[PDB]
RNA sequence: GAUUGACCCUU
RNA sequence: GGUGAAAUUCUUGGAUUUAUUGAAGACUAACUACUGCGAAAGCAUUUGCCAAGGACGUUUUCAUUAAUCAAGAACGAAAGUUAGGGGAUCGAAGAUGAUCAGAUACCGUCGUAGUCUUAACCAUAAACUAUGCCGACUAGGGAUCGGGUGGUGUUUUUUUAAUGACCCACUCGGCACCUUACGAGAAAUCAAAGUCUUUGGGUUCUGGGGGGAGUAUGGUCGCAAGGCUGAAACUUAAAGGAAUU
């Protein structure tokens, strides 16, 4: 399942949180994939997606909130977006 | 003076470069930045104003025009809707059922919002208080309290007077009776309490 | 006297009792 | 050479309806129930009543035109009895006596799946 | 004293059993304990089988059957005797004849 | 931890206006008074102006709803039977 | 009134709360293979002949 | 009952049949037998229209009287009129519908039943909603008495059905689906995608019913497809 | 599956 | 439409019957079984998701962590209660026709509450297997469900490798069944209700003739209905358990 993945790349891979630090590793070329929360204003999510058309990086929307994001990615707090850079162990780049 | 929130939504002016501001009645889960679609090609959603011809059986509506182009006069209190019974197309109308049971045959072309009138479940709070009566009425209308007419003098009241508070006579007026005659139950068909359930 | 019907006798005078005694006291 | 309607036979508990309709359905002939045919109340479901209805509904059919009838034999069905009254059979049986020609026999009774409720209470009938 | 070993019933490892109503009376008893029979017959009495056969325009048909399965309560079953009050002895024959 | 055994937020009607009524009164006046999930934040900010007027503190939008619920279960069947509808009209 | 003779091929047996009417199947001149259940008031036994008004009926069982 | 009205005038002659005329209805092209029978109306006046008054109709006619055939006696189908031409009005397909005897016969115990439904849109904008039922059957040379199926075999099996009616029903227009459906063909498929689960014998496609229609095409084709 | 309710004295 | 003949009833402003439909709420038929799962209550339409569980397999790990359990808690059919939804059917109440000596009963037609859900209560049932839980041991079997040591035993594909399913030895864990008694019992009957005057494996609960009485009273929980705990005075020679003629 798509949780059981983002928890693999959480234990194995190298992960960031939050629109900012996703926007920025998208203009420097380092996101090899951008979860994006179904919750996420359209604005922001467009523009995220302009970003990743950009930089060629592939865009997998998260069936949940940005609770239910962040509860997936295992943190305690909301997470709108979530950028891996790598997975390490798991086959969520591989895949989709 | 109203129970059911309004939205202010604003449209484009299709002949002249200007805002146009219309003042709806706000249903559950219209929010501030939606965008409100109103036409005959207008989509089945929540704050839509499709014509009834557009809507299908069983839908929700609200605001529904009696005759097309009066700009709303049926369902609009909070909490209230009508379902759309069926259509009949040869000489257009659809059949509805209004808030009260009512079977209502209305032109195919009225318009009406999709959903049920916001501020709903507001008469299931009691009011607790002369008070909240006396807050509630301060803004609608001079009608409170009510001084019971039983209570009056004859001079003031059909039911004034007497060595005890009665009313005297049958409560139950005439619809055929006159100004000052029609106080109690008008034209009333039964009385008492009733054993049973609106069965719309 | 069927012993449902007994119960139910039972719990009125049971019933006629408290209300008897919330009147007296 | 053969014209179709359908028969239509509802057989319930003290009555059974025997009435010719077009092959669509929306256009009947000769609705005739063991009703009109018996005096008494009781034999409104008699097979005598049922063969009576059936020849007259026959007799009215050829009279407008239709010569074969397929049948569709319905009991109460739903909550009720779900199996076919006294009549039915006396009714196709007086059909084919009667000379109608017969086709494709079906047993269309309304068979719930998952009824609402049946009438009668927790402890039935007590008769 | 314990009449028969299955309490009148056939419920061993259940607890509760969606009940049915019976065909006559509409009395509502547990599925496992019903009578239930299956009536399986000609649509046609198989007397009036000549008759449907020669009033037939379709040759060879099939001339199908009805289906359906009666559920009775014991009171209703007993009374209409598809089932009947047997010697104790014989109350085990969990056979049918 | 409790300060009250059951009127709860009706303690201020004191002994008033029967214990039916304010029970009723207090249902009706949680409801009102909590504090909702805002279902375009994803915070639990949203609170209520006015009868039917929903405000979310945070990403400052304004919702219509119910009475004394962000939402009433009138309104998410009413959703459901449009949602139902529009999709039984495209497809 | 159409009259079909008819001719009684087995006597089934006694039948009626009283028995005073007894079973039998008949069997008819024309359309051979044509047999109905009728039901008999008086006696009735072997190749005796029969007078029937009408011809459209059966009784299967009585109880 | 002839005398037990109480009243028989509350508010205080022609003949119908007389004022009614024959037409005659005309199937698709998707079956063999072209006439399926005879449909009355009322004469048009000026205040009926005839014509749309009985175009809105169906008829149920059974599939071996359109075929022909011994084999489809356990079928029928529903036709709904579209046009009418001159007292030779024509029909098209509504839903397949089974008879109540077959399904009552294959529906027996000690054994499994599998029900599937799916509600696929044809390529044409055809909404239907196809049912398929299939029954555990009991092998050669077992002596086991019942060859139930063990309820994920059924999944498995609801599953590969499901996915062959997909499959079929997306990409075949209405009258494709008719002209595959009529040679069961269908079943067959779902036969051999499944033997290799359970046996599952009696895998008759139940009916399939029209949810929804398209527009009313009435301009150049169907006089040569139906 | 109608209406058949009742019957003061000892081991 | 209804009943054993019948009659409140609807009905030539069209009733029932037949269209094509549409809406609502409930239910999940036939498959359905001496079959399954769950601690019980209970649970039977599909897909998905969410967590859980038994049995089996293990030449994995811990190491006695266990059995039963006063207080203390979780769940707990239906009916019922407080509000909001829902309200098709059926239907305590009630309305009403009938049989009747009477019928505010059975039978007929309506029909509120209820039946369905959402929060909160209630905590009872012939809640039964009227059979507490754990452990061991004692004629034999036709069968069945979940696994399932094995038997170069069958089919589409290639009848000439292979991933089905069935058929037979058969372990293990379940729901149950089938003929004297090894035995038990008052018997009915029971492979447990046996291994109990040849009387002790561990442990919890309960009973001590019938009634008064599940009453009174005092607590306690409950919105209430009531639930749990719970007597005495007094009365009584039987009341009961297996059907032997």
């Amino acid at each position: 399942s798509i949780n059981q993945k983002l928890a693999l790349v959480i234990k194995s891979g190298k992960y960031t949180l939050g629109y900012k630090s996703t926007v920025k590793s998208l203009r420097q070329g380092k996101s090899k994939l951008i979860i994006i929360a179904a919750n996420t204003p359209v604005l922001r999510k467009s523009e995220l997606e302009y970003y990743a058309m950009l930089s060629k990086t592939k865009v997998y929307y998260f069936q949940g909130g940005n609770n239910e994001l962040g509860t997936a990615v295992g943190k305690l707090f909301r997470v709108g977006v979530v950028s891996i850079l790598e997975a390490g162990d798991s086959d969520i780049l591989t895949t989709l | 003076g109203r129970g059911a929130p309004l939205a202010k939504v604003v449209f484009r002016d299709p002949y002249k470069y200007r805002l146009r501001e219309e003042i709806f009645i706000a249903n559950e889960g219209v929010h501030t930045g939606q965008f409100i679609y109103a036409g005959k090609k207008a989509s089945l959603n929540v704050g839509n104003v499709l014509p009834l011809g557009s809507v299908p059986e069983g839908t929700i509506v609200s605001n529904v025009e009696e005759k097309p182009g009066d700009r709303g006069a049926l369902a609009r209190a909070s909490g209230n809707y009508v379902i759309i019974i069926g259509h009949n197309p040869d000489e257009n109308k659809t059949r509805v059922r209004l808030p009260s049971g009512a079977k209502k045959v209305i032109s195919s072309d009225a318009r009406g919002v999709i959903g049920v009138i916001a501020g709903g479940g507001r008469v299931d709070k009691p009011l607790l208080k002369a008070g909240r009566a006396f807050h509630k009425y301060r803004l609608k209308r001079n009608s409170w309290p009510k001084t019971r007419g039983v209570a009056m003098n004859p001079v003031d009241h059909p039911h004034g007077g007497g060595n005890h508070q009665h009313i005297g006579k049958a409560s139950t007026i005439s619809r055929g009776a006159v100004s000052g005659q029609k106080a109690g139950l008008i034209a009333a068909r039964r009385t008492g309490l009733l054993r049973g359930s609106q069965k719309t | 006297m069927r012993a449902k019907w007994r119960k139910k006798r039972t719990r009125r005078l049971k019933r006629k009792r408290r209300k008897v005694r919330a009147r007296s006291k | 050479s053969q014209v179709f309607g359908v028969a239509r036979i509802y057989a319930s508990f003290n009555d059974t309806f025997v009435h010719v309709t077009d092959l669509s359905g929306k256009e009947t002939i000769a609705r005739v129930t063991g009703g009109m045919k018996v005096k008494a109340d009781r034999d409104e479901s008699s097979p005598y009543a049922a063969m009576l209805a059936a020849q007259d509904v026959a007799a009215k059919c050829k009279e407008v035109g239709i010569t074969a009838v397929h049948v569709k034999i319905r009991a109460t069905g739903g909550t009720r009895t779900k199996t076919p009254g006294p009549g039915g059979q006396a009714a196709l049986r007086a059909l084919a006596r009667s000379g109608l020609r017969i086709g494709r026999i079906e047993d269309v009774t309304p068979v719930p799946s998952d009824s609402t409720r049946k009438k009668g209470g927790r402890r039935g009938r007590r008769l | 004293p314990k009449k028969r070993a299955s309490n009148g019933r056939n419920k061993k490892g259940r607890g509760h059993v969606k009940p049915v109503r019976c065909v006559n009376c509409s009395k509502s008893i547990p599925k496992d304990k019903a009578i239930k029979r299956m009536a399986i017959r000609n649509i046609v009495e198989a007397a009036a089988v000549r008759d449907l056969s020669e009033a037939s325009v379709y040759p060879e048909y099939a001339l199908p059957k009805t289906y359906n399965k009666l559920h009775y309560c014991v009171s209703c079953a007993i009374h209409a005797r598809i089932v009947r009050v047997r010697s104790r002895e014989d109350r085990k024959n969990r056979a049918p004849p | 931890a409790k300060r009250t055994k059951k009127v709860g937020i009706t303690g201020k009607y004191g002994v008033r206006y029967g214990s039916s009524l304010r029970r009723q009164v207090k249902k009706l006046e949680i409801q009102q008074h909590a504090r909702y999930d805002c279902s375009f934040c994803g915070k639990k900010t949203v609170k209520r102006g006015a009868a039917g007027i929903w405000t979310c503190s945070c990403c400052k939008k304004t919702v219509a709803g119910g009475a004394y619920t962000v939402s009433t279960a009138a309104a998410a069947t009413v959703r459901s039977t449009i949602r139902r509808l529009r999709e039984m009209v495209e497809a | 009134t159409p009259v079909t003779l008819a001719k009684v091929i087995k006597v089934l047996g006694r039948t009626g709360s009283r028995g005073g009417v007894t079973q039998v199947r008949v069997e008819f001149l024309e359309d051979t293979s044509r047999t109905i259940v009728r039901n008999v008031k008086g006696p009735v036994r072997e190749n005796d002949i029969l007078v029937l008004m009408e011809s459209e009926r059966e009784a299967r069982r009585l109880r | 009952a002839v005398g037990k009205n109480k009243r028989l005038s509350k508010g205080k002659v022609v003949d119908p049949f007389t004022r009614k005329e024959w037409f005659d209805i005309k199937a698709p092209s998707t079956f063999e037998n072209r006439n399926v029978g005879k449909t009355l109306v009322n004469k048009s006046t000026g205040l009926k229209s005839a014509s749309d008054a009985l175009k809105g109709r169906v008829v149920e006619v059974c599939l071996a009287d359109l075929q022909g055939s011994e084999d489809h006696s356990f079928r029928k189908i529903k036709l709904r009129v579209d046009e009418v031409q001159g007292k030779n009005l024509l029909t098209n397909f509504h839903g397949m519908d089974f008879t109540t005897d077959k399904l009552r016969s294959m529906v027996r115990k000690w054994q499994t039943l599998i029900e599937a439904n799916v509600t696929v849109k044809t390529s044409d904008d055809y909404v239907l909603r196809i049912f398929a039922i299939a029954f555990t059957r009991k092998q050669a040379n077992q002596v086991k008495r019942h060859s139930y199926a063990q309820s994920s075999h059924i999944r498995a099996i609801r599953k590969v059905i499901s996915e062959i009616l997909t499959k079929e029903v997306q990409g075949s227009t209405l009258a494709q689906l008719t002209s595959k459906l009529i040679p069961e063909v269908i079943n067959k498929e779902i036969e051999n995608a499944t033997k290799d689960i359970f046996p599952l014998q009696n895998i008759h496609v139940r009916k399939v019913k029209l949810l929804k229609q398209p527009k009313f095409d009435v301009g150049a084709l169907m006089a040569l497809h139906g």
